[PDB]
């Protein structure tokens, strides 16, 4: 790194005391990093606590409704097949998992300290094509736009080849 | 026993008689030079990541334009802070060349030429010339830079922006700088050739790289490639109007044959980012190449890949087996031997990883400079742009499968090594300490004994300077009752302590540097035979101590595959035609989609490793390039590609198990009867989706992805569609 | 003598430091592997809960009327 | 037990979590104290040995706070796992009962 | 000189058809006959254990000393027989599984209301063993897969501590014998089979159920005895990963896959435990080789 011992009094005691003070600061940093972890674990687990409770009470009163069921009186009507829609289970599909809004806070902070591209959008109002100046420098949506146009063209090329 | 050895023994008969503050100062200079290398690297990053601002600026079609002034005003507002970076760059390279050449002049003095220079500093000087090469090629490529400045210069003038004579001459110098091709390299030569004997220093630098490369004195791929790049640019600089590398070769001052062999075996290595360097170019463009063509064999390559990956894959897979089998077996106080073994494994593992990563990058590097065409690839369109011909169409199916194999074997071992860090760290520090203390306290007793006895005061001072610096005596005090200290022999035992801590950086640097001066009348002449071997031995083994002490950092550097995604160089070459390249030209997706498309069973458990390449590139864009837009684009690509990943994976997974079901229930007798009638109903090929289906938390771009949950969503929807169809 | 003494004390000082920093790293590693282990359990809990939610919605649909 | 879960969710985990944040602010204070106590110290060797004392104590503290909070989080997940176990059992009985009825 | 096609008598449709004809009574009688043949094989295995009781006892405690561990193995006899008999047991158990899975599907179709109660009753038990065998005997009669096979237990139940040691040593004997399979050309894993030509993939089922049965009879720790087995098996297989003999390592990678199968087949062993004593990267590469 730099130098060596010169045998002078209190030379060693001073540098190590600085080294130890830094270690204690690292433990201070470690205490905070642990929080961020246990925190994002608690948050999710705490959310499931809600759903669990909501479901439990939903299960409990259904367990009672079913008790009141009477086969002797239950009448069947054809209006269910005629006037009432059929049961549909949830069909939710998660997609676009890497939007900026899904970026975890820690990485977001590392991102903010990174260099931003030139403020080229300052010249946007002065363009004739009504386009954003920054898109001529960087355009993340370029990948999707090009892939989409490719799939449509490949859908046509493949469609007119059969004929 | 060689003939040379027998002759040396005979020569021994014919020869039978009938400061610390100094190193501290050198270490100061060395440390200072390194800081400038780091600074240059920052400028390299600025150039490589510099995209055209002018293209994003609305032009002035005619002098008669309403917003003419507004545009110009905004132009300066945007480009001014950027032009400042260019001024600083111009100033940096100017000062860097003076600094370097000033150091060359100092080491080339008639008297100093007879002096000793540490290997570490020659290397640093070597990295200096490479820095110049990198900066110059980056500057040569970036038309965007030159044009942006002109756009600023043209706007600042029309606006009559206040500027004093100094500011004007400053602007004028920048223009001339940005307009001159190979300016950095040309300035370097002028200031070098004015120094008498400069070619003698560069010869020392080159000879050292040749020695390291030949003897494997490097760990990471970048270290390996740096040696070659120094050899190349070195010879180039040594071949001018004042020096001649071929006459230098005749006097055996250098060995062009070895360098030629190295360049022939490895022809292309990364220079910076996706910008590669064809080593043989240094040779072909040298001042005296034309008259000495026959001297070289590396100048002939062709569009043919030199090595067969199939031969390479067999060995790699063998080494993967052999090493990991042993490592896995290593997962109260240990003995020195047991700690040494873990020490050896840590190094061997890092070396193995480096070889693999080097294989991948070197293949990729060669491909980039050798794009394919119709002649080599029938499916390669003649209109396809260079980058697509350099990547997408430049790999066969088997090549793409093999690359993912190596990538997976790399990342796989990296995980095992990482899990072993804590144990490694302890075993390494124990081993380095033991080796250092055993050498300084015991091994150096004999040499010191002879130096004192034969009044070799110069050697004695060095040996004592070493022992005084690092020795950690068990009694807290040196053994004053030592006979060797008086110069006499032993009738004597020393108890050497065992600590789990390595020496300080200064301690290790000083010891190695001083030992190096001994085995460098020379001091080496006054030393016995066996002792020189002992010193050479410790000096050789201690070369990797620093790497191992910083295991964590070294591990990452041996598994760096972050450059597969970056393509700013090729983007620049499109002259604004491309703001980016589509995903089909993107290596990470090329390698990943290939497995999804072919559904290759043998590769299905590897597919996540190729996808992990985005993490490497993302981390690199955030911590090294330090550019937001680069991450934005990586994230946007992952976002698109991962949706396709889930769709294709879930799709083939359902189809696979539907076919399995239909096959399991198909009447057996019917099968046999169809076979007997030449209409065999073919069985479904088995596959390997289980591991993918078990992934509950895929780490990608900071997110934790539950792949199982996503697949279930699609597969469930497929079940309902099947039922809906049947009914 | 004062230098030799300082060097022996430095070795001891640095070993102690190495011991602490080494422990700080084992804590950091636990935190990570603990984070991952809990991520798996949460996903498993989420998986089962979601299934139970769907199942309840299904059973309710069998015992109730439609729109 | 639901009581044990409420205790973990409302006090012990949030509490042991804040005790960790307190360690964050308290240790950076102890760090400055070790440097200030050394500056004002007439016995440098004495000041160092006391810093080492605070360092060792700081390590033992952080490891204890994490361990305590780790066990709490695990106990929480174990309880929630059994909740789903009992709920599935109840849902299955409801399902069987409905099947009997429809038949 | 076979006169029949096995697949036309033992495939899913066939075993289901068989279950239709035999029902719970018949299929239960079928399994009883199977377990008898297994008892016979276990009886012979014990002889091989007793015949090597000394060496095996040493190998069990000297598991971390390669040199001695290797020298001890050479003193073992009837290694092939141990592997051969355990494989037979695995095959028989594999058949029973096919029969039980077929029976299960058939019963869920004919007697859903009874099956519904049997499933709920087996899944949610606390627990005593003698009372668990009663819940398990009922369950298996309905084709439900059990962690402990009641029929197997009964079959193997026909000094108390002398017997326990044998069971323990049996696990050791098998664990240290696996590497031998690598020298057999037939130990080749086939993607078409999703198993090995010589049925050694059935060892996964044999090792698990025999352990669960024996260490239930002797009231030991199934989980601990299998943990020990895995460690000893992983250790033995890792050692051959550094050898070069084209013969002894011919099917090294195919034999490696057994460890994956053994863990998948066993509810007492987890992938995490396997990872800590045998990295999956080895298994990954192993699968790649056989699937390519
Ligand atoms: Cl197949
Ligand atoms: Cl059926």
């Amino acid at each position: 790194h730099t130098a060596l011992p010169r045998g002078i009094k209190n030379e060693l005691e001073c540098v190590t005391n600085i080294s130890l003070a830094n270690i204690i600061r690292q433990l201070s940093s470690l205490s905070k990093y642990a929080e961020d972890i246990f925190g994002e674990l608690f948050n999710e687990a705490h959310s499931f606590s809600f759903r669990v409770n909501s479901l439990q009470e939903r299960v409990d009163r259904l367990s009672v409704s079913v008790t009141q069921l009477d086969p002797k009186e239950e009448e069947l009507s054809l209006q269910d097949i005629t006037m009432r829609k059929a049961f549909r289970s949830s069909t939710i599909q998660d997609q676009q998992l890497f939007d900026r809004k899904t970026l975890p806070i820690p990485l977001q902070e590392t991102y903010d300290v990174c260099e931003q591209p030139p403020p080229l959008n300052i010249l946007t109002p002065y363009r004739d094509d009504g386009k954003e100046g920054l898109k001529f420098y960087t355009n993340p949506s370029y990948f999707f736009d090009l892939w989409k146009e490719k799939m449509l063209q490949d859908t046509e090329d493949k469609r007119k080849e059969k004929r | 026993v060689t003939l040379e050895d027998a002759l040396s023994n005979v020569d021994l008969l014919e020869e039978l008689p009938l400061g610390i503050a100094r190193y501290i100062e050198q270490a100061t200079v060395h440390s200072s030079m390194n800081e400038m290398l780091e600074e240059g690297q920052e400028y390299a990053v600025m150039l490589y990541t510099w995209r055209s601002c002018s293209r994003a600026i609305p032009q002035v079609k005619c002098n008669e334009q309403p917003n003419r002034v507004e545009i110009y005003e905004k132009t300066v507002e945007v480009l001014e802070p950027e032009v400042t970076k260019l001024m600083n760059f111009m100033y940096f390279q100017r000062n860097a060349i003076e600094r370097f050449c000033g150091e060359v002049r100092r080491l080339c003095h008639a008297e100093r030429r007879k002096d000793f220079v540490s290997e570490a500093y020659l290397i640093t000087l070597g990295k200096f010339i490479n820095m110049f090469a990198v900066l110059d090629e980056l500057k040569n490529m970036k038309c965007s830079v030159k044009n942006d400045h002109s756009a600023y210069k043209r706007a600042a003038q029309f606006l009559r922006k206040m500027a004093d004579p100094q500011s004007i001459q400053e602007s004028q110098n920048l223009s001339m700088f940005l307009a001159n091709h190979n300016k950095i390299t040309q300035s370097l030569q002028q200031q070098l050739e004015v120094i008498s004997g400069y070619e003698e220093l560069l010869a020392d630098i080159v000879n050292l790289c040749v020695d390291y490369y030949e003897n494997r004195m490097y760990l990471t791929p970048s270290e390996k490639h740096m040696l070659l790049k120094v050899m190349g640019f070195g010879l180039y600089l040594m071949d001018g109007s004042v020096s001649n590398i071929y006459k230098l070769d005749a006097k055996k001052r250098i060995n062009l044959s070895k360098i030629d062999k190295y360049f022939k075996q490895l022809q292309v290595v990364p220079l910076f980012g996706d910008m590669q360097i064809e080593l043989a170019r240094y040779i072909k463009t040298s001042a005296h190449y034309e008259e000495n063509k026959s001297r070289w064999t590396c100048t002939s390559s062709g569009s043919s890949p030199q090595y067969n990956i199939c031969e390479q894959m067999i060995q790699i897979r063998e080494d993967h087996m052999r090493f990991i089998s042993e490592l896995a077996r290593y997962s109260a106080q240990k003995t020195d031997a047991e700690y040494r073994k873990l020490f050896d494994l840590a190094l061997q593992g890092l070396q193995l990883l480096s070889q693999w990563s080097a294989h991948v990058m070197e293949v990729y590097s060669w491909k980039l400079v050798h794009p394919t065409d119709k002649y080599s690839n029938k499916d390669c369109p003649d209109s396809a742009e260079e980058y697509e011909r350099a990547t997408r169409y430049n790999y066969t199916s088997e090549e793409k499968f093999a690359l993912v194999e190596v990538i997976a074997m790399i990342k796989g071992l990296q995980v095992l090594m990482g899990r072993m860090e804590s144990v490694f760290n302890h075993a390494i520090r124990h081993t380095v300490y033991a080796a250092l203390q055993d050498f300084s306290q015991v091994t150096l007793r004999e040499p010191l004994r002879q130096a004192i006895k034969k009044k070799k005061n110069v050697i004695q001072s060095v040996l004592q300077a070493i022992r005084k610096t690092v020795c950690d005596w068990e009694t807290g005090h040196e053994p004053f009752n030592d006979p060797a200290l008086r110069g006499e022999k032993d009738p004597f035992d020393i108890k050497v302590p065992r600590r789990a801590v390595g020496p300080s950086s200064t301690q290790l640097y000083m010891v190695r540097t001083m030992l190096e001066s001994l085995i460098a009348k020379t001091l080496r002449s006054s030393l016995e035979g066996p002792t020189i071997l002992d010193i050479e031995k410790f000096h050789r083994e201690s070369f990797f101590y620093t790497h191992l002490i910083n295991f964590s950092e070294t591990l990452q550097q041996c598994c760096d595959l972050s450059q597969l995604w970056f393509r700013e160089f090729f983007l620049e070459l499109t002259m604004g035609r491309r703001i980016q390249f589509p995903i089909e030209m993107s290596m990470p997706w090329i390698l990943t989609d290939h497995i999804l498309e072919t559904k290759e069973a043998s590769m299905m458990e590897y597919v996540l490793y190729s996808l992990d390449l985005y993490n490497d590139s993302a981390h690199y864009a955030l911590t090294r390039f330090n550019k937001q837009f680069l991450y934005d684009e990586i994230e946007a690509e992952v976002n698109l590609c991962f949706d396709q990943f889930v769709y294709k994976l879930a799709d083939q997974i359902f189809a696979y198990y539907k076919v399995m079901a239909g096959s399991l229930l198909l009447d057996k007798r019917l099968r046999s009867e169809c076979k007997n009638q030449g209409a065999t109903i073919h069985l479904p090929p088995s596959n390997r989706y289980e591991t993918l289906l078990k992934q509950r938390h895929v780490q990608l771009l900071g997110r934790s992805i539950d792949l199982n949950r996503l697949i279930t969503q699609r597969v469930s929807a497929a079940m309902y569609k099947s039922l809906e169809l049947a009914i | 003598d004062p230098v030799q003494r300082e060097i022996h004390q430095d070795w001891a000082n640095r070993e102690y430091i190495e011991i602490i920093t080494s422990s700080i790293k084992k804590i950091a590693d636990f935190l990570n592997s603990f984070d991952m282990s809990c991520r798996s359990r949460l996903a498993t809990l989420n998986e089962k809960l979601t299934a139970l939610e769907r199942r309840i919605e299904y059973i309710e649909a069998r015992v109730t009327k439609g729109e | 037990a639901m009581a044990e879960l409420q205790m973990l969710l409302e006090e012990e985990i949030p509490g042991g979590r804040r005790a960790l944040f307190d360690s964050y602010t308290n240790l950076e204070r102890v760090a400055d104290y070790c440097e200030n106590n050394y500056i004002q110290s007439a016995d440098k060797q004495r000041a160092l040995e006391e810093t080492k004392a605070y360092t060792t104590q700081s390590l033992a503290s952080v490891a204890y706070l994490i361990n305590t909070l780790a066990n709490n989080v695990l106990q929480m997940l174990d309880i929630q796992a059994s909740q789903l176990r009992r709920m599935e059992s109840s849902i299955n009985h409801i399902s069987q009962t409905v099947d009997i009825h429809k038949e | 000189e076979l006169t029949f096609n096995a697949e036309e008598y033992s495939d899913i449709s066939e075993m289901r058809s068989l279950s239709e004809l035999l029902g719970p009574y018949g299929m239960k009688f079928l399994s009883e006959s199977l377990m008898w043949h297994i008892s016979s094989q276990v009886a012979e295995l014990k002889k091989l254990v007793v015949e090597n009781v000394d060496v095996l006892t040493q190998m069990r405690t000297s598991f971390d000393k390669p040199d001695q561990m290797a020298a001890l193995f050479k003193r073992l006899s009837s290694v092939d027989s141990v592997l051969k008999r355990m494989t037979i047991i695995g095959v028989i158990l594999s058949f029973r599984s096919l029969a039980q899975e077929a029976l299960r599907d058939v019963l869920s179709y004919h007697i859903p209301f009874l099956v519904s109660s049997i499933e709920d009753f087996k899944d949610h038990i606390p627990t005593d063993m003698k009372v668990a065998m009663n819940v398990y005997e009922l369950s298996s009669a309905a084709g439900l897969p059990c962690e402990i096979d009641p029929a197997l237990v009964v079959a193997l139940s026909s000094s108390p501590e002398e017997e326990y040691k044998i069971a323990c040593l049996l696990m050791v004997f098998v664990a240290v014998s696996l590497p031998t399979l690598a020298s057999n050309v037939m130990s080749q894993y086939s993607p078409a089979i999703e198993g090995h030509c010589n049925n050694i993939h059935c060892l996964a089922k044999a090792i698990n159920q025999i352990a669960a049965a024996l260490f239930t009879i002797h009231k030991g720790s199934i989980e601990d005895r299998l943990k020990e087995f895995l460690a000893l098996a992983s250790s033995s297989l890792l050692k051959i990963g550094q050898e070069t003999d084209k013969t002894t390592t011919r099917n090294r990678e195919s034999v490696y896959l057994l460890l994956d199968m053994i863990v998948q087949e066993s509810p007492f062993l987890t992938m995490d435990l396997l990872e800590s004593c045998f990295p999956y990267v080895l298994l990954r590469n192993a699968y790649h080789a056989v699937y390519k």
